[PDB]
DNA sequence: CCCCCCGGCCCCCCCGGC
DNA sequence: TTTCGGGGGGGCCGGGGGG
């Protein structure tokens, strides 16, 4: 087949999957012998998912020409819950494909579940979208970031991130009050993965909707760890880092005004 | 797509992609155009018939604002997706508030067919419109300005988009005609422009169809009896033919015409009403009751043929009402 | 290119409320209200792009000052305005405690409350009637009538009447003024005709003329702004013969692009506003209109028909 | 075979089994080797081939096989509201054309589009219509539409501009007595000359119905037994055209102009089951190509007989209708 | 059990009337693997739901006649559940549509095309268990489908014409849509003659032993049904029971009671012609069409027996036919039939 | 292993002109 | 009264998370 791609377990594939499920219905994979890069769009046009899966995360992965399939995700969703997350999971596909097969194997028995799902004319570029130089990058554990957006969406559908020396704030102001979390850079030799790093260049203030960032937040459960990057006048980037890839949100500010 | 832009249908391949290419609507082309270039873009209504080039001005405006990305700067909703109020209150109301992610710039929306919303929805759609200007314009598109509500009329400047006047057509055709290898007589010509009523849709398509039927069509050029055969029309001759015995001959003599001319070709009997009714809007009636008893009449009977029935008693209802109403002129 | 510039209907929208013309008695009356203070429940009603929305909201500011933020609540048809909205959120903002001058109380601004459910309006009553001694309602409609009567009672009605031709001629020379815009008087004078009393439209219009052809004559104005079209479907109902009848909609309707459907309904209302015309010959091409219509909407939208009805009307008139 | 009608054992299998339709299908015949179909919509009286086109068509484009997989039927037996067209039309044309196998590419020509085809679209409210205007456009490059139907003026104004249009002639005796004539060999039915003329008159364009008069007098005759050319009396007796005389009496009864004595024979009449249009035409043809009657008359009969008809075709009482046509002829 | 269905036939050979049409059945029963899609057309009460069963008989079995009634669900899209009630054999099935009135379209786009997708299991007849033969559907009233559900029949005729065959039975054409015409073989059947129903009704006069003094009397019974057999054999039962089964050579004609309603009404509506007169036939109309009696069958009645008074001249009676027609056109494209009733008798009360 | 929060269907009811 | 479609508001049901 042009393209052989096999998960150990149909676990991982469906926790990646449902990790930007709920923000984005149409998206497209592009394989290739590096891997295969997915990007999505939601409806609003706010919010652009991007997903980047290497070759290390398959037992056995093979493209021999690059190769692009346009899914609808809720449909791939059903077709996943269709079989068992103990069994070998392979994507299959040939040249200028019309369908994606998924082949459910349980090496226990002799049980063999052929998936094919129709894909559809989805003709677009990933632009590759990603700024150079941001004027700010920090990184915290995702337990604290997804703790501080439901705290503060309970007050109101839009929440403030400001950036300045030392110090990253989460404002919300709503009809019932406001709140507002303060945080310093601080490391701990004991247990690095609980330290938050920041590295400013200019200050920086930004308004996102509350809504994107509960869905954005869903992205935990791939990483212990979440990368902000923000800068003026480009979209904020929320990156979730996995095994041997990354799960990439880009966000449009609100207009201030 | 698939394959090429070749295996596309003309109406398809021939879509205007700049606004140089869009011909017939001179004046609303040049104060968009000056629009743009200025940075002074309003609020849009384009409001038109069928195949006038309403969708292809507003994208060829996107393309040249935004490039060939626009698709991704865009918003553009039409009749084929849900427009509910909830889509007004959520999905265009976050993005006419938020900042574009490919590139800086301002935020289009373009509410193609926007006749088919439901007034809830337009009547939302107001203070969306009212509240985020300075950072988003809306474009709505219609060909029935009495589905609009007057407040959404209120917000938006509109530009008229005419029918296709003969000339636009010509240079068209000539366009197409030097892309396709084909030849096209003048009379084949005129017959295509009057049969289109200001489509280009309609020119395109005919176009097609004609070259299709020709047998060699390197070397083969269409002819008003080509366009006649592909499109199954009558010929004038044949109108005026029809006319004249019914005008000028017993009833006998103008069945068997009739029955005659119809049955020569299979042409319907629509066609031939409708050439008789544009033939005689030209003809000076000395007594109004003619032109009443005409119109009434051969109103009555489309409206019958609308609904099927039988020929035959419906050919002889346009013979007896011709006759009667021409007995007035005495 | 990717840089737009602010409207003149939004740059120009009146701050004061001494810059809104028409109204001269309401508008006075929202004045001393504002200077004294003690504003009232209100609804403010009229017919679009007269100055609703701008009155209220500077009557709102004037009145609270720099506590404009903490002080209103603005709610429109583009945010949820459901009972469970109107219970919680209405309730809890008039609920509330603010600090405010001792003649200043909180606002309310529903605009566009016509389309609010009659559920909505009746939770509405007893919040309004038990916290007035803090919070103030301020509804603003294009049809009054869609308001229920118990919460017409509790305010007081402001009708608003079109602007008069001089009040849209002072306005808009004002904003030539403050533009430095070219024009002649007949130029004003087809912007003002075209506007139909309507003060966005006309500036609108005022705008896309001088940002395409630069002086605002007559001419310019009428090859982007068309007339409108219930005038000419009027003079086609009042033409003396038949053929002027058939000359008019087939020049100045049909070939003009506007549909079949456009022009019944247009008719319809025409007709139904025909003072000059007895009111049975009215009922008679009413009914005449009404056949056209159901024959156009089963599908059957040619000139062929429009021409039948115009013969049948004139039929009916002799 | 033997456990089919004849319409459907005698439909047509490829395009050039259409017998008077040349003038599209030379142009559809011809998208075969052009491979730029644009969208289509079929119209034109009952009985006339648009179905059996367009089927005929896809057997040729996509082959046996490759055909189900390219296709979406949609008839009036199907709901197809406003979410229906929003939904599963969208999905269906925005996916991707099957992939042919090698077999199919080497044996048909195997065009790189779908085809959706809307059988009965007339009957389609207007709001989906609306709903496929953008759908048709946008996915032009992977789907085509084909619209079938009866009155065109059903189709709402801008579907009918983004379709090319396709008017399906009548059929008659001059233009389809071949395929009429194949069919009564291929079923070795002896019939008196004529016979096959006077079934495709009665059927007035509709093939179908002289197919089906075919079949009726066939049976009839191998149940006779008598080894006899069928003749023209059982063929109009199975039409359910009225006999001669009885047209005759109608015509002496009017002209008699007796209220009473019009009525009395019209009850009489309306107990032999003689439906209404058979006996309109009928009286239309007797009276239009009658030589004994003035301008005037035949001016003012052929409005009468258009009443009738359009009253008629909106499922009104035969007796009451019938009756008013004949008292108000007498009157004239 | 009543006279009219006790002496029914139940084969093609035990029909009495119209030996034409029996041939022209029998022609169409002896090849049946091929028979095309029927529709019947004729008057009412002439036989032609009888006609119907003995087609069948002569196809399949005597089992035709062994009915049982079913109940079958269906849902609209807002969730409303109706109920359909089937009649059905070993062979067939019957149906009416039209019970459901808008709704049809349901039972013909849910019920029918579930008949014609599916085979069906037959455990007797046949060996392997499976059928070997076209299921027939027969729609009682077809006439009174909407256009909708005749639309979506259309399709389903030609589609599945190797597994369901269709035999629809209609008093009238006119209804019907010309595609569905298109698709049928048009069977006339034409009332019984006069001495044929005085046979039957001879014939059932001499099963039940009813004394007859002149069959003159049969004959009258004969002409007051014109050319309704059922009710021909009704009225005879009816004055059998009214004369102690001892019928005479003055034994009234009896009419029913909504005939006689119908006429009381046009003789108030000749006598008098006023606004309060037009009040009570107001009055009159809605007890009339409160108790099942439909609005087209008042409007013939009506104008019939306004055509057959005496005193009325020329004039009028063209005017109240004209007026009849114009009225029958305005009650098949309305609702309220009580609207287009009134109307037509204010128009009657000012010709007169 | 059990309880609670809150997203999604599911159902019912009521307009539909200027 | 009511032949669709849209919209609003309430009642359950159940996935997921927390203890
Ligand atoms: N002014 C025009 N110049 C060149 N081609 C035109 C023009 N107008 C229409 N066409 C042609 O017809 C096709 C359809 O044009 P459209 O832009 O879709 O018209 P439209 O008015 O937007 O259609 P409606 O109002 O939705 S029915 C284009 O692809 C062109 O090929
Ligand atoms: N009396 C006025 N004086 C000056 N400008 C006016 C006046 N009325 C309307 N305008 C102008 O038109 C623009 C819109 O006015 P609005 O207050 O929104 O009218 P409106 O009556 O509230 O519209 P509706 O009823 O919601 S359709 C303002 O920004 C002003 O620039
Ligand atoms: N042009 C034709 N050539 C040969 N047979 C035809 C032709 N037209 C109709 N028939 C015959 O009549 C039968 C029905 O033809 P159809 O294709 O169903 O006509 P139709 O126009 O699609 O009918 P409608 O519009 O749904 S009533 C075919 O199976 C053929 O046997
Ligand atoms: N003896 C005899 N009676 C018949 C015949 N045909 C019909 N009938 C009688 O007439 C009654 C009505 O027939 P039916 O088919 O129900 O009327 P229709 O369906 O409205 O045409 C039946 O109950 C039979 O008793 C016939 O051929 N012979
Ligand atoms: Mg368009
Ligand atoms: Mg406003
Ligand atoms: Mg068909």
């Amino acid at each position: 087949s042009m393209l052989e791609a096999k998960f150990e377990e149909a676990s991982l594939f469906k926790r990646i999957i449902d990790g930007f499920k709920d923000c984005v219905q149409l998206v497209n994979f592009q394989c290739k012998e590096d891997g295969i890069i997915a990007q999505a769009v939601d409806d609003s046009r706010v919010l652009l998912v991007s997903l980047e899966i290497g070759v290390e995360a398959f037992q056995e992965y093979r493209c021999d020409h690059p190769v692009t399939l346009g899914m609808d995700l809720t449909s791939l969703s059903k077709i996943l819950r269709c079989g068992n997350n103990t069994d070998t999971l392979t994507l299959i596909a040939d040249n200028t494909p019309d369908s994606i097969i998924l082949l459910f194997e349980d090496t226990k028995k002799d049980r063999i579940a052929e998936y094919s799902l129709k894909l559809m004319d989805i003709d677009a570029d990933f632009l590759k979208i990603e700024e150079l130089q941001y004027d700010s990058t920090l990184s915290l554990p995702s337990s604290e970031f997804s703790k501080i957006v439901r705290d503060l969406s309970q007050l109101s559908d839009s929440i403030n991130i400001m950036i300045t020396k030392e110090t990253i704030k989460f404002v919300a102001d709503g009809d019932i009050g406001s709140g507002s979390v303060i945080i310093k850079p601080f490391v701990d030799m004991e247990h690095p993965e609980t330290s938050i790093k920041l590295e400013m260049d200019q200050p920086v203030d930004l308004t996102f909707g509350a809504k994107y960032l509960l869905d954005i937040i869903k992205g935990s459960s791939l990483s212990d760890r979440v990368g902000i990057r923000l800068s003026s006048e480009a979209p904020a980037l929320f990156q979730f880092d996995l095994k041997s890839g990354f799960l990439q949100f880009f966000l449009a500010p609100k207009f201030n005004d | 797509e698939k394959r090429s832009k070749e295996n596309l249908p003309w109406v398809e391949k021939y879509r205007p992609e700049t606004l140089d290419e869009v011909y017939g609507q001179n004046e609303v082309i040049t104060t968009v155009r000056k629009f743009v270039d200025e940075g002074k873009l309003p609020h849009l209504l384009f409001y038109g018939p069928p195949g006038t080039g309403k969708t292809s001005t507003i994208v060829a405006l996107a393309r040249e604002i935004y490039g060939k990305n626009y698709s991704n700067m865009v918003l553009e909703l039409n009749a084929s997706d849900d427009r509910g109020i909830d889509v007004v209150r959520n999905q265009i109301k976050d993005f006419a508030s938020t900042r574009q992610i490919f590139s800086k710039g301002f935020k289009l929306i373009i509410l193609d067919e926007a006749d088919a919303m439901t007034n809830a929805a337009q009547n939302a759609l107001r203070r969306v419109i009212e509240r985020y200007t300075k950072n988003t314009r809306f474009c709505v598109l219609a060909n029935y300005a009495h589905k609009l509500t007057p407040a959404l009329l209120s917000r938006c400047t509109r530009f008229r988009f005419q029918p296709l006047p003969q000339e636009a057509i010509e240079r068209r055709i000539a366009n197409v005609l030097v892309h396709e290898k084909l030849k096209l007589s003048p009379n084949a010509e005129k017959a295509l422009i009057e049969l289109s009523n200001g489509d280009m849709r309609r020119v395109l398509n005919v176009l097609q169809s004609c070259k299709a039927t020709l047998d060699n069509p390197d070397e083969d050029e269409i002819s008003d009896d080509v366009i006649y055969e592909c499109c199954g029309a009558p010929r004038p001759s044949d109108l005026k033919a029809v006319l004249k015995s019914i005008l000028e001959d017993d009833w006998g003599t103008a069945h068997y015409t009739l029955n005659k001319v119809r049955s020569a070709k299979g042409l319907a009997l629509i066609d031939l009403i409708e050439g008789i009714v544009k033939i005689l809007e030209d003809y000076e009636l000395q007594n109004e009751e003619t032109r009443v008893h005409l119109l009434t009449k051969l109103a009555d009977i489309e409206y019958s043929i609308s609904k099927g029935g039988n020929d035959q008693i419906q050919g002889s209802a346009v013979i007896g009402a011709i006759k009667a109403s021409f007995e007035n002129e005495t | 290119t990717l840089s737009l510039q602010l409207p003149w209907v939004e740059k120009y929208r009146p701050q004061v409320l001494s810059d809104i013309v028409g109204n001269k008695e309401t508008i006075d009356r929202l004045q001393q209200i504002a200077k004294d203070g003690n504003m009232p429940h209100m609804i403010i009603s009229g017919m679009p792009g007269i100055g609703k929305t701008t009155s209220v909201h500077c009557l709102a500011h004037e009145l609270l000052g720099r506590s404009y933020a903490d002080g209103v609540l603005e709610l429109n048809a583009s945010d949820d305005r459901g009972i469970d909205v109107v219970r919680n959120q209405i309730k809890h903002f008039a609920q509330k405690k603010l600090h405010l001058p001792p003649g200043k109380h909180k606002i309310v601004i529903l605009d566009e409350a016509d389309s609010m459910t009659a559920g909505a309006q009746q939770a509405l009553r007893r919040t309004m009637e038990l916290y007035s001694n803090s919070t103030r309602f301020a509804f603003a409609c294009n049809q009054s009538n869609k308001i229920i009567e118990p919460l017409q009672s509790r305010c007081a009605i402001l009708r608003y009447s079109k602007l008069s031709d001089e009040d849209v001629l002072k306005r808009l020379l004002q904003i030539i003024k403050l533009e430095d815009v070219k024009y002649t008087n007949d130029g004003l004078e087809a912007i003002i005709f075209t506007a139909e009393g309507d003060m966005r439209q006309a500036i609108n219009n005022l705008q896309s003329t001088v940002a395409g052809h630069g002086l605002v004559n007559a001419d310019n104005v009428f090859k982007i702004v068309d007339s409108p079209h219930p005038l000419i479907v009027k003079k086609m109902l009042l033409a003396s013969n038949l053929e002027d009848s058939i000359q008019i909609l087939r020049t100045d309707l049909w070939k003009k692009g506007y549909s079949s459907i456009d022009i019944v309904t247009t008719s319809f209302r025409v007709t139904k506003n025909l003072a000059q015309v007895k009111e049975s010959v009215r009922l008679e091409m009413i009914k005449e209109i009404g056949l056209t219509h159901m024959r156009i909407l089963e599908g059957v939208g040619t000139y062929l028909q429009l021409a039948s009805m115009l013969a049948k009307i004139h039929k009916l008139n002799n | 075979l033997a456990q089919q009608p004849w319409v459907e054992k005698y439909r047509p299998k490829n395009l050039d089994e259409v017998t008077a339709q040349d003038h599209a299908v030379t142009v559809l015949k011809k998208t075969l080797k052009s491979a730029n179909l644009p969208h289509m919509l079929f119209y034109g009286p009952p009985g006339t081939g648009k179905t059996s086109t367009i089927l005929a068509l896809t057997k040729e484009l996509y082959g046996p096989d490759l055909m189900k997989s390219r296709i979406l039927e949609l008839n009036a037996s199907d709901e197809r509201g406003i979410s229906i067209v929003r939904e599963k039309v969208k999905n269906f044309a925005r996916l991707t054309v099957s992939k042919p196998s090698k077999h199919d590419l080497e044996n048909y020509p195997c065009p790189p589009y779908k085809i959706i085809i809307l059988d009965e679209a007339d009957s389609m409210t207007a709001d989906a219509q609306s709903a496929l205007r953008r759908t048709m456009e946008t996915y032009s490059g992977v789907t085509r539409f084909c619209l079938i139907c009866n009155y065109v003026t059903r189709i709402i104004d801008p579907l009918a501009s983004r379709c090319s249009k396709f008017r399906f002639k009548a059929l008659d005796a001059s233009n389809a007595i071949d395929r009429l004539r194949f069919i009564s060999e291929q079923e070795n039915v002896k019939c008196d000359d004529g016979v096959l003329e006077r079934i495709l008159d009665i059927s007035a364009g509709d093939l179908r119905r002289g197919i089906t008069l075919l079949q009726s007098a066939s049976k009839g005759a191998q149940y006779l037994g008598d080894g006899k050319n069928i003749t023209s009396t059982q063929v109009e007796e199975l039409a359910g055209v009225v006999p001669h005389d009885i047209l005759i009496e109608i015509v002496e009864k009017v002209k008699s102009g007796d209220f009473d004595e019009i009525k009395k024979y019209v009850n009489t009449f309306m107990k032999s089951g003689w439906s209404a249009a058979s006996v309109v035409n009928q009286l239309h043809e007797y009276y239009i190509t009658n030589d004994n009657f003035d301008t005037n008359f035949k001016n003012q009969i052929s409005w009468l007989l258009f009443t009738t008809d359009s009253r008629l075709n909106n499922g009104t009482n035969e007796h009451i209708q019938l009756l008013n046509l004949l008292v108000k002829i007498s009157q004239l | 059990s009543l006279w009219v269905d006790k002496y029914r036939p139940k084969s093609l050979n035990a029909l009495s009337h119209n030996e034409e049409l029996t041939n022209f059945l029998k022609s169409l029963s002896d090849q049946p693997r091929d028979l095309p899609h029927l529709l019947l057309y004729g008057p009412n009460g002439t036989g032609k739901k009888t006609r119907c069963m003995a087609l069948l008989e002569s196809i399949f079995g005597p089992g035709v006649y062994r009915l049982k009634i079913d109940v079958r669900q269906f849902v609209t899209a807002s969730n409303r559940k109706l109920e359909l009630n089937v009649v059905s054999s070993p062979y067939h099935l019957e149906i009416t549509p039209s019970d459901m009135g808008n709704n049809d379209r349901i039972v013909i786009q849910e019920l029918l095309k579930e008949v014609a997708q599916m085979e069906q299991v037959d455990f007797q007849d046949s060996k392997d268990g499976l059928a070997h033969r076209y299921k027939c559907v027969i729609i009682n009233e077809a006439n009174s489908l909407t256009k909708d559900a005749q639309a979506a029949l259309r399709r389903t005729m030609e589609k599945y014409s190797k597994n369901i065959r269709l035999i629809m039975v209609c008093d009238s054409m006119s209804p019907i849509i010309a595609p569905i015409k298109s698709r049928c073989l048009l069977i006339r059947c034409p009332a019984p003659s006069d001495s044929e129903i005085s046979t039957i009704l001879s014939d059932v006069v001499t099963n039940e032993r009813i004394q007859l003094e002149t069959k003159d009397i049969l004959k009258r019974i004969a002409q007051a049904s014109n050319g309704n057999l059922r009710v021909s054999l009704l009225m005879l039962e009816s004055m059998a029971l009214n004369n102690e089964l001892a019928l005479k050579s003055s034994s009234p004609i009896i009419k029913p009671d909504w005939i006689i309603v119908i006429h009381k009404l046009t003789r108030k509506i000749v006598k008098e012609r006023s606004v309060n007169s037009l009040i009570e036939c107001r009055a009159v109309l809605y007890d009339l069409l409160a108790h099942c009696i439909p609005a087209n069958i008042i409007l013939k009645e009506l104008t019939f027996s306004l055509l057959d008074v005496e005193t009325l001249n020329t004039t009028n009676k063209s005017s109240i036919i004209e007026y009849s027609s114009v009225f029958d056109e305005r009650l098949s494209l309305g609702n309220k039939a009580i609207f287009h009733l009134e109307g037509f008798i204010a128009k009657v009360m000012c010709c007169l």
